[PDB]
């Protein structure tokens, strides 16, 4: 057979099914769900009882462009995953058609341009947990900006435009530092892979300058104080996918990104300005939380939120133990679960419903909507971290670790515990709570297509928060490559 | 196929969750009728499972699947029924199916029974999953979940918005005791390398003193909480704005009873950190007495029980500082007997009257209306009373007596506290008992046409827990104030072992003066109260402030929000406003934006005038070039120079 | 469903029939809001085209062979039918149901069932199956980690060094490994850090 | 006490739930049987 | 079960460029500090059999079991191979 | 019944809503009784084996053992107990 | 009364109507409003700092103003604590020595070795 045969009968497919019903969500639906079913048959053909990497397939070599490379000189951009990798797959894969799913209805200009850019971008996603060399990942890191300003331009609400420009600038700023660190790397090493660059061991002095780009970047995606601003406003003017898509892996990506580039190498950099990262990220727990406590927008709330939880996850990932990368990578896995569930009852029911987003019009809605008043209270509950719910195990093993590192800032750092609580409740209360505000009227409960997905995304924090120990299949080997003990 | 661990943990579960699954399709009658069956089936395992334990005491353990295995650090979901777990069950099982048959009568006409008692039942599983898991982790479970539970049921009346703000305030208590919960998990896991009881307990003979405390300190503070002690009390009156069975199984009996077990189980590691044993006696001396004075003047109803609890609460937190945790447990059996007991003739005073105030001011004279009710609540406050051959009197006057058996010096001082807050007991009880039964009339005249005693479904729970307000003490005073028991084997410290000098030193004067004072003072001021009324109702400015003092929680509920809570909000909005949109937008998009906007309008005009393009060009080349030869002349001498020329030439261009 | 259940004359009459009627968004409220300001004959009419959209007016091997001036006809008369059957499904809030027997289809209020989604049959199918998949395969790999190997390693080393064991009891060789290891050394560790000795 | 209109136990959710909970429950029995019977379990 | 019982490579004696020696030292130092974890759980198991069984007497019976769980806790852990990878004790 | 009020019939939650009480309740309750039963049925049959006494399943010279082989290591390790080194 | 914040917020408020603050717990109850609940009419004007001074914000209390309240609890603290220590001087002698045990302080179950006694060892006979 031919390859090219093969494809050109999925595009056949498409045009013909574009031509008669003039729509493709309903193909990038089954083109969502056939990768997830892709993605498990390698799990399932997975070793764990390797560190290296599997799945190695070459692009853009000088002699077969176009297709796989077999030769003896590698000139071109690499792929393959570990265990790690594969974590972040499987998540990216299970929010794609739910990302799409959300959107189902209230998408109706333009709708087809819309259902191309979130599968681009979540495609680009996933390659980019693929990439095994820095420019490759680089490339993939930076190709979101484009359909994000796109999209949020377009389908976004009222402040779209001033959204649109600091998702891009913002990401871009951090993103050139980190375009001078690895070019620093690649003419002094002359060679970006993430298969053999723990072997070189460079200069200590040069390490706390590569350092200091990677982490300009690093604290502008994830984000870290006093670099937080951009993201209470991206969401906010979002689509609804655009939010989800974010929270829930652009935000990973900085996590994945520490973990892929900057410990395995600049080893010693790491354990000589970690104190800085704590009072980083420290400094973000509080502030964003204490921030969010005088805040009107639901969607901006969220947003904070999610600066919050990233910056536990970086005292744990950032603390030279195994409890700090398996908690770190369990918070980011249970919040790309949480969150996105909040930003879709918050931008997918009530702003569908009154196209709104100020809290004191909402009061009441127990009395008629209950069944979101039970997914508020649910998905409230796991956000803030209740236990038998990753973002708890997440949050507890992270904290075991930046304690272990740093005891006070690691200690200090459990009022994240409260204020959490705090943020959450002062909003869970006001909605579930009271008598039915004047300002609304009655509109239908929760439909069927809401509910699977927030279903979705409980039973799998529920999963993750009764057994967490599933994962370590994966993850036993990365919970002691980035460790530097001596 | 019989297992009473199994029946006991999932048997609640079932409860719990059927409702919640099938309600619609079951009606708020089957429901009510499964969950009280279902936990009295549970009850009766525990009895059952009491007996053998009593006959043979080696108790039962349950495996379960791994939570957590992955580096120096294994988690599984154990679960066990010791001796400390077999009693706080069975003041939990007992008291929870009591509610489960008294709030059948107390909620019928209310629409939403169903999620009642679902979450009856869901507090009831939570807490079987707080006293049976046998590590900190399974521990932590319950803490949390019944807290969500708590601001739930609190919360039960989703309309009424103070009952909203009291869920809040509760919920947030106990994740300010949470948080350094976790912080004692994440030290006890660094120290140790595990969570769960028996490692922990086999080795803390030889850790650091240092460690320990930090340890103790932080689950105490979780306590201190969830125990509601003088620093954190603010929730516990504020619970009461819930339904009274709500008020009967949580903030009563088994809730705030849950730090006490927290540092009983701990208490293996306690006796190696003294520091924090002297923190948890001063701070329970300073519990119950600040709760009888607040109770003494205050004229709501399940305002002044709640705070008898607290009181009760903080001398058990007493005993555990004065190193006799057996009878602290034993007077946590009988305050869940003699309290809930309590709230559930509360609620049948309140629905005999027409408006169901909560006010003894107006109740009056309903001794004859309802004897009932009066037997039954007199009966707990004599048990409150320590009146003779009572549960109390055993649970209570003992404390009141290692007070002075203790082998520390200063613990003298605490036997008057702990005195001081009897008297005040007799003071609040017989109070309400005048206020509500003895005294004349208040109300007008069609409550007393209208008052009746409450249906079956009321009265049966308080003849049972009045049989056991009557009859458990001396019945299990042998189990647990027994010379040489050994069911509890807790490993005390020979040194802190006081209690044969506690029950052989202590005189007549130090074991009468209580018993004698309870009787007194409580008959006096019934006489007071009846003949001399004007020494209530002086009028003077200066005891009705002191009044307000102790109305009002010692103005600490006033504190809190002005000096703690309002000073959280207005920092945090001078942070949302003056950093996260100040600041931080001036060193970004505000301040950038408008560096640009003069930057750019600077430069563009510098051609000012278009008059003639040809000669402002020209002279642009002119003073390039003779810019550019000079410039090259200072930095040829030297170049440190010429940095400041270029500072100031790049004002020039763009200012 | 269906295979090549298109047809030609039936779309081409039924684009004028459609453009005979008024506009959807203006057919059952009359530019005032009441369902009641139509007729009767007309509200039959909408019915009935209405009804005919969740009607199998294609097959696949109709659209991956037959040209674009057809589908392009199938497409824009296919959205007339979508819009009339949702503003009437919303406006009147009735649904179209034709019974066995007559042939007379109109507006009725039963809505208990025969009416589904376009994103049931991909999802419920294809994405919750597959999850479920992923669900078994994470549980049956956690039998790979290492902490088993690394227990039947334990074991089989101390039985190397100490082979006396296995001659011992069936329900005893368990006590006798956990003595031996609590004994000495089974980890090579310092085996191979060779410079680090001096 | 007053009565409301009926309404059918067996609700779709229940059917769904009910049969995956414990459909993966009758998977995990029989792979362990499997494993008792043989060195490995059927998926494996 | 088929238990494999893979070959120990060290880092002092493989040259850095040969990647296939690397990632068998890599993955050999590892599996050696799991070993040792599995020895310290098996130490802690004992520890609460002694304890659960005696009681009173855990002070006596357990005391050895308890030293050896407590010098062995800050030793057998995961502490990774970079930092044996990249620093030759031999300077 | 006694007390009530109008409420919205097409409000549905998993919950029975104002004052649920379904005429088949007998029914369904028979249902659900059956499904409670077989479940605590199968859960205590399936923890059986997972249960232990505290005590009695340890032999104490076991413990001996186990306690002598402690000393040896601690000896070829060389250590010391808690306290001597004063 | 306009507090501190809300009159450090002057120089911002461009067009914005500067109003005093009044908390909605304060106002009469038995005046029909709109909103009853959280006491608002419809459009009533709002002052920027209005969330901590709606119903949903922490309840004021009209019966002490606040100094004189902090006040109070500090001093029924301290003088229960200062009690507390003063008593401590004016405390009896026990009447007999704490409890001896035979075995030289029972160091051997308390998990001693014949050189940590001093930890270990409990009193003495
Ligand atoms: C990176 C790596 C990432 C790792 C990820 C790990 C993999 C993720 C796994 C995902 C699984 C997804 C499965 C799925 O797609 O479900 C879709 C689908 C979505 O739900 P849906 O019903 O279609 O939603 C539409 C509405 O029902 C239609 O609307 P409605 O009108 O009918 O409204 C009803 C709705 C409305 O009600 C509500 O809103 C209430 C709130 C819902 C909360 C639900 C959260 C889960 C609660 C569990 C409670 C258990 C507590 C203990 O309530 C419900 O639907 C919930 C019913 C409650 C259960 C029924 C009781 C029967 C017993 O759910 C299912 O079909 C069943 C899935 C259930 C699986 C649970 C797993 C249990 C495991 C068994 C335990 C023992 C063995 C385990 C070991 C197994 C080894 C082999
Ligand atoms: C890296 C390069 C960045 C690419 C950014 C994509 C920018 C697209 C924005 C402009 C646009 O409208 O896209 C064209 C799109 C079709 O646009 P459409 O909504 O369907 O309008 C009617 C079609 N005749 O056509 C597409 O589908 C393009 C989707 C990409
Ligand atoms: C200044 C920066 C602080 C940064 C670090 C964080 C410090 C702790 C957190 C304080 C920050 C401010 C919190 C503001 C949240 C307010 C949310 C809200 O609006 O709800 C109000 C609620 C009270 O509701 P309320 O109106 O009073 O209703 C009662 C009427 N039924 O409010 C509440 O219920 C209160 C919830 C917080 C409870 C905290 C209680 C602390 C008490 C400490 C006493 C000292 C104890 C000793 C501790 C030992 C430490 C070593
Ligand atoms: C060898 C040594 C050489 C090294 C370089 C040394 C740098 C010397 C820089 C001086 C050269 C002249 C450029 C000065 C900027 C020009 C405009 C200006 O004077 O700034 C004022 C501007 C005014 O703001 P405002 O008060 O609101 O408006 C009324 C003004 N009459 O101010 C504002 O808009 C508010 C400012 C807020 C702070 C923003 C901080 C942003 C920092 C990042 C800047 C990145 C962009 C750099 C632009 C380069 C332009 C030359
Ligand atoms: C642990 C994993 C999750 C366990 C499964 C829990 C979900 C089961 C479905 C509950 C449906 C329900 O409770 O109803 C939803 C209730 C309705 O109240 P109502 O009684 O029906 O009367 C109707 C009268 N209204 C209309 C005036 C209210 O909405 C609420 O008032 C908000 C309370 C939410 C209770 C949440 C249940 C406890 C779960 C908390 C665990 C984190
Ligand atoms: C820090 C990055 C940053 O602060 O970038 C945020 C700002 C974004 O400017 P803006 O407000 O969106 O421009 C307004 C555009 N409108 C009006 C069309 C929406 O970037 C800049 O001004 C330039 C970046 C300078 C990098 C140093």
């Amino acid at each position: 057979m031919f390859l090219t045969s093969i494809l050109l009968s999925s595009l056949y497919l498409f045009n013909r099914i574009l031509a008669w019903q003039g729509n493709v969500k309903h193909f990038y639906l089954f083109a969502s769900n056939l990768l997830l079913l892709f993605i498990v048959v390698l799990y399932i053909n997975f070793n764990t009882f390797s560190n290296s990497f599997q799945f190695n397939f070459e692009l853009f070599n000088s002699l077969n462009p176009f297709g796989l490379s077999n030769s003896d000189i590698s000139n071109g951009l690499l792929f393959g995953i570990d265990g790690l990798s594969l974590t972040f797959i499987l998540l990216t894969v299970l929010l794609i058609p739910l990302t799409l799913l959300g959107n189902w209805y209230n998408i109706n200009f333009n709708s087809n341009l819309y259902y191309t850019l979130v599968l681009a971008i979540g495609l680009v996603i996933l390659l980019n947990f693929w990439a095994l060399d820095y420019i490759s990942f680089y490339i993939l890191f930076e190709a979101t900006l484009p359909l994000l300003f796109i999209l949020i331009h377009i389908y976004g609400s009222s402040d779209s435009e001033r959204a649109s420009f600091y998702v891009l600038m913002f990401t871009l700023s951090g993103s050139l530092f980190m375009l001078l660190s690895i070019v620093v790397i690649s003419i002094v090493l002359n060679t970006t892979n993430f298969i053999n660059h723990n072997l070189f061991v460079l200069s200590l002095d040069l390490q706390t300058i590569i350092w200091l780009g990677l982490f300009i970047a690093i604290m502008v995606k994830t984000p870290l104080f006093p670099i937080h601003v951009w993201l209470p406003v991206v969401h906010s003017e979002s689509p609804l996918a655009g939010s989800m898509i974010l929270a829930g892996l652009i935000l990973k990506l900085a996590l994945y990104a520490i973990l892929r580039l900057l410990l395995p190498l600049l080893c010693e950099a790491q354990i000589l300005y970690t104190p800085m990262i704590y009072i980083i990220s420290l400094l973000t727990i509080i502030l964003t939380s204490l921030a969010t406590l005088r805040q009107i927008d639901l969607k901006v709330i969220i947003a904070y939120s999610s600066i919050s939880h990233m910056g536990i996850a970086i005292l744990g990932v950032c603390s030279n133990t195994s409890l700090g990368i398996y908690g770190s990578i369990v918070l980011g896995v249970a919040h790309g679960f949480v969150s996105p569930a909040l930003f879709l009852i918050v931008g997918g029911i009530l702003y569908d419903r009154y196209h709104i987003r100020i809290v004191n019009y909402y009061k009441g809605l127990t009395t008629y909507m209950p069944q979101l008043a039970t997914y508020i209270i649910i998905l409230s509950f796991a956000n803030i971290g209740t236990p038998l719910t990753g973002n708890f195990t997440g949050e507890f093993l992270s904290l075991q670790g930046g304690f272990i590192r740093n005891p006070i800032i690691g200690g200090i750092s459990c009022i994240s515990v409260l204020l959490a609580a705090i943020y959450q409740l002062k909003l869970t209360n006001k909605l579930t709570g009271g008598i039915s505000s004047i300002y609304m009227h009655r509109t239908n409960d929760v439909t069927i297509r809401e509910k699977f997905i927030m279903n979705i995304l409980i039973i799998s924090t529920l999963i993750i928060g009764i057994c967490p120990q599933i994962m370590y299949n994966l993850l036993y080997w990365t919970v002691n490559n980035y460790i530097y003990i001596i | 196929m019989y297992n009473a661990i199994s029946l006991i943990i999932i048997l609640p579960c079932i409860s719990w969750l059927f409702p919640l699954f099938f309600g619609r399709q079951l009606g708020y009658v089957f429901v009510t009728r499964m969950t009280s069956t279902l936990i009295i089936i549970t009850t009766l395992i525990t009895y059952y499972y009491f007996y053998q334990l009593l006959g043979n005491n080696n108790p039962i353990n349950l495996e379960l699947f791994n939570y957590l295995n992955i580096d120096y650090l294994d988690i599984n979901y154990n679960f066990e029924i010791d001796a400390l777990t077999i009693t706080m069950l069975l003041a939990i099982t007992t008291i929870s199916s009591m509610v489960h048959i008294y709030s059948i009568g107390y909620m019928e006409t209310d629409p939403h029974q169903v999620r009642f008692f679902s979450l009856l039942s869901m507090f009831t599983f939570w807490m079987i999953i707080l006293v049976t898991g046998s590590n900190y982790f399974v521990l932590f479970v319950g803490w949390e979940f019944i807290g969500v539970t708590s601001y739930l049921l609190i919360s039960f009346w989703v309309t009424r918005l103070q009952a909203m703000k009291s869920a809040l305030s509760a919920v947030l208590m106990n994740r300010f005791g949470d948080a350094f919960f976790v912080l004692g998990l994440c030290v006890i896991a660094y120290v140790f390398g595990t969570l769960n009881y028996s490692t922990i307990f086999a080795t803390a003979y030889l850790i650091n003193t240092d460690l320990l405390v930090l340890i103790m300190l932080a689950l105490f503070i979780a306590a201190m909480a969830k125990s509601a002690q003088f620093g954190l009390h603010n929730w516990l009156t504020l619970a009461m704005e819930g339904p009274t069975p709500v008020s009967s199984l949580l903030h009563a009996a088994t809730l705030v009873t849950a730090g006490i077990y927290l540092l009983l189980r701990s208490a293996n590691i306690l006796e190696y950190t003294p520091t924090v044993l002297f923190i948890i006696l001063w701070i329970g001396a300073l519990t119950t007495l600040s709760a009888g004075l607040i109770a003494i003047c205050s004229n709501d109803l399940k305002r002044i029980i709640a705070l008898s609890t607290m009181s009760q609460l903080g001398m058990m937190t007493i005993a555990i500082g004065l190193s006799a945790y057996n009878l602290a447990l034993f007077h946590l059996l009988g305050h869940a007997f003699f309290k809930a007991l309590l709230f559930m003739s509360a609620g049948s005073i309140i629905h005999s009257i027409l408006n169901e105030s909560q006010d003894i001011r107006t109740y009056g004279g309903l001794l004859s209306y309802l004897p009932y009710t009066y037997i039954c609540i007199t009966i707990a406050s004599l048990s409150l009373m320590a009146m003779p051959g009572l549960t109390g009197y055993y649970t209570k006057d003992i404390i009141i007596e290692s007070t002075y058996g203790s082998y520390s010096i200063s613990n003298y001082v605490v036997y008057w506290i702990a005195y001081l807050s009897a008297v005040l007991t007799c003071v609040y009880s017989m109070k309400i008992l005048y206020l509500t039964f003895y005294s004349n009339p208040n109300n007008n005249t069609i409550t007393y046409y209208n008052a009746h005693e409450s249906n079956i479904y009321i009265t049966l729970p308080m003849f049972i827990l009045a049989i056991f307000a009557m009859f458990a003490g001396w019945i299990l005073k042998d189990i647990y104030l027994g010379v040489g028991t050994d069911f509890v084997g807790t490993h005390i410290l020979p040194n802190n072992f006081s209690y044969f000098d506690t029950e052989f030193s202590i005189t007549q004067f130090y074991k009468l003066l209580p018993l004698i004072s309870a009787i007194l003072v409580s008959i006096l001021i019934v006489v007071l109260n009846e003949f001399f009324a004007i020494v209530f109702n002086l009028n003077n400015k200066y005891i009705n402030t002191v009044y307000s003092i102790f109305n009002q929680k010692l103005v600490s509920d006033q504190i809190l929000n002005h000096f703690i809570i309002f000073k959280g909000l207005v920092t945090s909005g001078n942070i949302a406003h003056h950093v996260d949109k100040g600041s931080l937008y001036r060193l970004g998009p505000v301040g950038i934006n408008r560096l640009l906007n003069k930057a750019s309008y600077n430069v563009i005009n510098l051609s000012s005038n278009t008059r003639s393009s040809l000669s402002m060009n020209s002279m642009l080349i002119l003073i390039t070039i003779v810019s550019l030869l000079l410039l090259v002349l200072v930095m040829n001498v030297n170049f440190i120079i010429v940095i400041p020329v270029l500072i100031s030439i790049l004002y020039i261009l763009f200012s | 469903f269906a295979l090549r259940a298109y047809n030609e004359e039936k779309e081409l009459a039924l684009k004028q029939r459609l453009s005979q009627l008024p506009p959807p968004g203006k057919a059952f409220v009359t530019a005032e809001g009441e369902p009641r300001p139509a007729k009767e004959a007309e509200l039959a009419e909408l019915a009935e085209i209405a009804a005919l959209y969740k009607t199998d007016r294609v097959g696949i091997l109709d659209i991956l062979l037959l040209g674009n001036k057809h589908a392009r006809l199938y497409r824009d008369n296919t959205a007339l039918l979508k819009d009339y059957y949702y503003n009437g499904r919303r406006i009147l809030d009735k649904i179209p149901v034709k019974d066995k027997q007559t042939g007379k289809v109109t507006w009725e209020i039963k809505r208990e069932g025969a009416e589904k989604e376009d994103w049931v049959n991909q999802m419920y199918f294809l994405y919750a199956p597959s999850l479920i998949l992923l669900l078994i395969v994470m549980v049956y790999k956690s039998r790979e980690d290492i902490t088993f190997w690394a227990k039947k390693e334990l074991d089989q080393r101390v039985l190397d060094k100490h082979p006396e064991i296995n001659d011992a009891p069936e329900n005893e060789r368990d006590a006798l490994i956990v003595e031996r290891i609590i004994a000495g050394d089974y980890d090579k560790l310092a085996s191979l850090q060779k410079k680090a000795t001096p | 006490p007053e009565l409301t209109p009926a309404v059918p136990f067996f609700q779709p959710y229940v059917l769904k739930w009910a049969g995956v909970s414990l459909g993966l429950v009758a998977f995990y029995q029989f792979n362990s049987s499997y494993e008792a019977k043989n060195g490995h379990t059927w998926v494996e | 079960s088929e238990h494999q019982r893979p070959e120990l490579v060290s880092f002092d004696d493989i040259n850095y460029n040969d990647h296939k020696k690397v990632r068998e030292a890599q993955e050999s130092y590892t599996r050696e500090q799991f070993i040792r974890l599995e020895a310290l759980k098996t130490v802690r198991k004992a520890l609460e059999k002694c304890y659960e069984e005696s009681g009173p007497n855990h002070f006596e019976d357990c005391k050895n079991l308890a030293e050896q769980y407590l010098d062995m806790l800050p030793t057998h852990r995961l502490q990774g191979y970079l930092g044996y990878q990249r620093n030759d004790p031999s300077k | 019944g006694g007390g009530r009020y109008p409420f919205p019939k097409d409000v549905i939650s998993m919950t029975g809503g104002w004052w649920a009480n379904p005429s088949n309740w007998k029914l369904n309750g028979l249902f659900a009784t059956g499904i409670a039963v077989g479940l605590a049925l199968w859960v205590s049959t399936a923890t059986l084996p997972y249960t232990r006494r505290r005590e009695g399943i340890t032999s104490e010279s076991d413990i001996s053992k186990w306690n002598a082989a402690a000393g040896v290591w601690r000896e070829r390790h060389g250590k010391i107990s808690t306290g001597e080194a004063a | 009364i306009r507090a501190s914040f809300d009159k450090a917020e002057e120089p911002m408020l461009g067009d914005y109507p500067d109003i005093d603050p009044f908390p909605a717990q304060l106002k009469n109850p038995y005046k029909k409003y709109d909103d009853q609940q959280d006491r608002r009419n419809l459009e009533e004007p709002l002052s920027v700092n209005d969330d901590l001074y709606d119903m949903w914000s922490p309840d004021r209390f009209t019966h002490f103003k606040n100094q004189d309240a902090l006040k109070y609890f500090i001093g029924f603290l301290t003088i229960f604590f200062g009690a507390s220590y003063v008593a401590t001087y004016f405390v009896p002698e026990k009447a007999a020595i704490p409890r001896e045990f035979p075995y030289e302080g029972l160091w051997k179950e308390s998990g001693g070795t014949e050189k940590s006694k001093a930890f270990f060892g409990q009193r003495s006979e």
